[PDB]
């Protein structure tokens, strides 16, 4: 009765979550014609989640595909499990956004943006009890990052009680050649600090790091980046797609995790990465080279954290070596947040996985992520370099710098938290 | 007997009315918080309708 | 006559009441469907078991208890479960969206769209009763539900119900089993608004709980349902005296009498023996000495505190199954001249007792032994206080950085509210200390 709306836009936005719909699906038992193939109810305790319960014992995700080119809208519709989409529930433009955050903000996604509405606003009178949206979407391009903030900034508007939140892709030289992602990064952050309540940051950089050096693969492929994706957001639907002893909904999660509204901004983790004993699964989730955000814990505090495991295991020795971490790690743990670390348990596992194990951490490390985007920003920004591209869509100069600027705030606002004492 | 029935009576005077207080301030704050929030979200329209009309005054240059 | 309506706010509340219940069905020899066969007065009667449990013509046994939480997912267990059939739909009310471990939601915004339909429910079960004697409310000091809505509901009850007396059982929260940063918050804001609306509070500490199944169970890795089983037979031999009858059965209410010296001074520490499973029972029988003993071991206390290094205001011995006034006479005599039992000056240091012949049950496939007698104590200690001490540490911990405190100003509460609780949680603290002092 817990209904989630799913939207992905632009791009990136729309590969990833249809990476996520296929594995959910499977862990489910959906084929790509919508019917249950599964050995257990405990399948179906929680499908209403993210699929509508359609004539025919048909499920179908409760998801928007959205993008200013239609390309993808085809690529999407063809790939596996194209036809489980809800087929008018696909919007499209027509030019497109070209890497440009303003024509998706402002200008080309404003045009687009009320039909998306409709189709959100039916799909949300359709649901017992909402209980928030998730969007999939990429802050380095034009579609996803522009008019995906606008996106929702308009639903903010119109369901201002329900919770928002997003998995952003973050830019990254290793990964993408285009030179103004740091400006529509920064551009895309100055919203998502006022307008989500979480915000899982997938880094490029620390994805492309972690297919190279660790996965051992020598030009990654964007299905090899994603790859790591699907696992991580399988991991952290978990909690809300299977019936655990967990009675959590997505404000009650957002409120054990965010102590102060601006600071919602995740590093999430993943381990194995391979291509196991729970306390080697357990220390090598707390390493810096298992994050999905290129940042190191040690580096920083953690001001809250939650670790999910998946598979059958030993609930004692969970326990046991959780307490384990923080004992010996109790310096990178807040002392002023007591008990500030969650546990969650499912049986199920993932795909060709006996065990595995998902992180979600609120550490003020998080800062290094944002002052590598704040220079490569600068760098440009006092050069004043590809600015006609916005300005020509209307925009001013300061908008940029009250972006940086607030950026640049938030950075020094998870400082002031690593620095802060009990007594 | 007469300040028995009293005690119990203003007990239960003080109890409704410290309740009643509580759920009407309570009721304006969390008014006023969705007011300012919505109040912010339609400043950024005005903001973005500037920007859409920055736009139209330099394409007919 | 002199009935007892139970209500079970929230997931701790609802589950612990499940069990509660459950064993109660299984003392008074009432079956799943409501019938029982022992019952010769049909549709009706004053007998002990009356006190909570009303009668229907069709022979129908169904509990004098109202069930509420914000979401369905627990009642709704209960309304497909064994015992669906023993309660009327209209006592199982549930609303669409909890209130996500949110005092404020529970209090304010999501309990205030469901409290009158509750109230009205509740009074249709009072209606019922000849001389209703007052409510036992259950619940958890750490979810948003069993602290903001209970609050909520002891403030409506003292305005429908004048003093009518109102009992609480708390689930104090323990980090083994919390999974709630904000559960310190909302234990001192629920703590603070019931403090005068209440006459007699029970507090169960989970971690008290959890180490009692690991250490005399030995369950590696308790779960709730090992939890509830224990917490039910120590609610069971507090309501004895009320569902059973019998001359050295002491009502409750006598039990209440010493156990609250000043109104605020309401928080009896229980200590429950035997917990020993059938593995170690067979063969080993226990004395009225030996469970008696057990109750002045700290291990087996319902809250985590030190009763050797406080006072005493009173001491209370609840006895149930096979048991005579000399065996425990004399156990108590061996126990004064052992143990460090220090009363406050102004108080006699004699210990009140009472006896249950009806022996304890046990549900079936559970892990507690099946005993031919036990014993719970309530205590007056200043102890107890170190338990308020441990809770308003973690408070002001998060609250002098404001963590999470914007989640409860979105929903209406202000800051003053905060520093309102602790200041009243500081006097309680205070006053513990203050009646501990020896006089002039
Ligand atoms: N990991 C991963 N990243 C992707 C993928 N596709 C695009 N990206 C990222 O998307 C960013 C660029 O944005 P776009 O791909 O243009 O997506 P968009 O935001 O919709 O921008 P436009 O549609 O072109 O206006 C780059 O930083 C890429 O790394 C993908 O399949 N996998
Ligand atoms: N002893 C015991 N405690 C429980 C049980 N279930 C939950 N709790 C306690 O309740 C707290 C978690 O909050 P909930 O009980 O779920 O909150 P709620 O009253 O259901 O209302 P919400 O905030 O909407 O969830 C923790 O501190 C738990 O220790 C139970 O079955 N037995
Ligand atoms: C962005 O949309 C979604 C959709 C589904 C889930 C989530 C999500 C998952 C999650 N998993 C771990 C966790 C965290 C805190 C906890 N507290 C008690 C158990 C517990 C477990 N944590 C958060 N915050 N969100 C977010
Ligand atoms: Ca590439
Ligand atoms: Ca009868
Ligand atoms: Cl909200
Ligand atoms: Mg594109
Ligand atoms: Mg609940």
């Amino acid at each position: 009765m817990r209904e989630i709306v799913h939207i992905q836009a632009g791009q990136c936005g729309n590969q990833i979550g249809a990476k996520f719909w296929e594995v959910i699906s499977d862990e489910h038992g959906i084929d790509p014609t919508g019917s249950y193939h599964g050995d257990s109810d405990l399948q179906l305790e929680r499908i209403n989640v993210y699929y509508n319960e359609a004539a025919g014992n048909k499920y179908v995700p409760r998801a928007i595909l959205v993008d200013l080119e239609p390309g993808t809208m085809d690529s999407v519709r063809s790939g596996p499990f194209g036809q489980i989409f809800r087929p008018d529930n696909f919007v499209f433009g027509q030019s497109g956004a070209g890497n440009n955050w303003a024509k998706g903000h402002y200008t080309e996604g404003a045009e687009l943006v009320d039909s998306v509405l409709d189709v959100v606003r039916k799909e949300s009178e359709s649901c017992d009890c909402l209980q928030g949206f998730q969007l999939t979407h990429s802050l380095g391009g034009g579609t996803g990052s522009g008019m995906g903030t606008l996106l929702i900034s308009k639903i903010r508007e119109e369901y201002p009680d329900r919770i928002m939140n997003t998995f952003s892709v973050v830019p990254s030289p290793k990964v993408s050649d285009t030179v103004v992602e740091p400006y529509n990064a920064t551009l895309s952050v100055h919203q998502l600090v006022e307008n989500t309540d979480e915000t899982y940051c997938i880094d490029n950089e620390a994805l492309y790091d972690i297919c190279f050096r660790t996965l051992k693969l020598t030009t990654p492929t964007y299905g090899d980046l994603n790859h790591l994706v699907s696992a991580t957001m399988s991991g952290v639907t978990t909690c809300l797609r299977f019936p655990g002893q967990l009675n959590a909904d997505l404000r009650k999660l957002a409120v054990n995790m965010v102590p102060f509204p601006r600071l919602h901004f995740f590093m999430p983790g993943f381990a194995p990465l391979t291509s196991l004993t729970v306390p080697e699964l357990t220390q090598q989730m707390f390493d810096a080279k298992n994050m999905m955000a290129a940042c190191d814990p040690r580096h920083g505090r953690y001001l809250t954290v939650a670790a999910v495991f998946r598979g059958r295991m030993s609930m004692k020795e969970v326990d046991e070596q959780m307490l384990n971490v923080q004992n010996k790690n109790s310096s990178y743990f807040v002392e002023w947040i007591p008990n500030n670390v969650k546990t969650a348990v499912c049986d199920i596992p993932p795909r060709g996985l006996k065990m595995s194990a998902t992180f979600i951490g609120n550490s003020t490390a998080i800062q290094e992520l944002f002052k590598r985007i704040s220079e490569q920003f600068t760098a440009m920004f006092r050069r004043k370099a590809f600015l006609h591209w916005y300005t020509g869509e209307g925009m001013d100069e300061m908008e940029f710098t009250e972006a940086e600027s607030n950026m640049n705030d938030l950075v020094s606002e998870y400082q002031q938290y690593q620095d802060a004492t009990a007594d | 007997i007469q300040k028995a029935i009293e005690e119990n009576n203003n007990f239960i005077k003080m109890a409704k009315e410290k309740l009643a207080q509580k759920m009407e301030s309570n009721k304006e704050n969390r008014e006023a918080h969705l007011a300012a929030m919505l109040e912010r979200l339609q400043e950024k329209d005005k903001h973005a309708e500037e920007v859409r009309k920055n736009k139209e005054l330099k394409e007919e240059a | 006559m002199r009935e007892c309506i139970s209500i079970h706010v929230g997931q701790a509340g609802v589950q612990i009441g499940n069990a509660c219940w459950e064993l109660y069905c299984l003392e008074h020899g009432i079956q799943p469907d409501g019938q029982m066969p022992s019952d010769k007065t049909i549709g009706g009667g004053d007998d002990s078991f009356n006190t909570f449990f009303s009668e229907t013509g069709a022979g129908k046994h169904v509990p004098r208890a109202v069930f509420v939480d914000l979401e369905p997912t627990v009642i709704d267990e209960v309304r497909t479960g064994t015992y669906r059939q023993l309660f009327h739909p209209e006592q199982l009310i549930t609303g669409k969206e909890d209130a996500a471990n949110n005092y404020a939601r529970g209090h304010y915004t999501i309990g205030k769209e469901i409290i009158d339909l509750v109230l009205d429910r509740i009074r249709k079960l009072a209606d019922q009763c000849t001389g209703l004697q007052g409510f036992l409310v259950f619940h958890s000091f750490g979810g948003g539900t069993g602290s903001g809505f209970t609050s909520l509901l002891m403030e409506r009850l003292s305005v429908d119900y004048g003093k009518k007396s109102k009992l609480e059982f708390s689930i104090y929260p323990a980090p083994q089993v919390s999974t709630a940063v904000v559960e310190p918050y909302n234990s001192i804001l629920t703590t603070h608004t019931t403090l005068e609306h209440s006459d007699c509070a029970f507090m169960v500490d989970n971690e008290a709980i959890y180490d009692i199944c690991r250490r005399n169970l030995d369950i590696e890795r308790p779960t709730y349902t090992n939890l509830n089983r224990l917490i039910s037979q120590i609610v069971s031999s507090i309501t004895a005296s009320l569902r059973f009858d019998g001359a050295l059965n002491v009502d409750l209410t006598e039990f209440q009498t010493n156990l609250v010296p000043y109104p605020r001074i309401h928080f009896p520490l229980a200590t429950y023996a035997p917990v020993i499973s059938a593995e170690k029972a067979y063969h080993e029988q226990l004395s009225v000495a030996e469970i008696t003993n057990a109750c002045f071991e700290p291990a087996n206390q319902m809250v985590k505190c030190d009763p050797r290094h406080g006072k005493y205001m009173a001491c209370c011995l609840l006895y149930r199954g096979d048991v005579v006034p000399k065996d425990v006479n004399a156990a108590i005599a061996t126990i004064k001249t052992k143990r460090s039992i220090q009363f406050v000056d102004w108080c006699p240091t004699g210990f009140k007792v009472g006896i249950n012949y009806q022996p304890p049950t046990v549900v079936p496939g559970g892990d507690l032994a099946k005993v031919q007698r036990a014993v719970c104590m309530l205590s007056n200690t200043t102890a107890i206080a170190e338990a308020w001490a441990r809770l308003d540490h973690k408070f002001d911990l998060m609250y002098a950085k404001r963590a999470f405190v914007h989640w409860y100003v979105g929903e209406g509460m202000e800051e003053g509210e905060f520093s309102e609780a602790r200041e009243d949680m500081a006097a309680l603290e205070k006053d513990y200390e203050e009646v501990g002092v020896d006089s002039v």
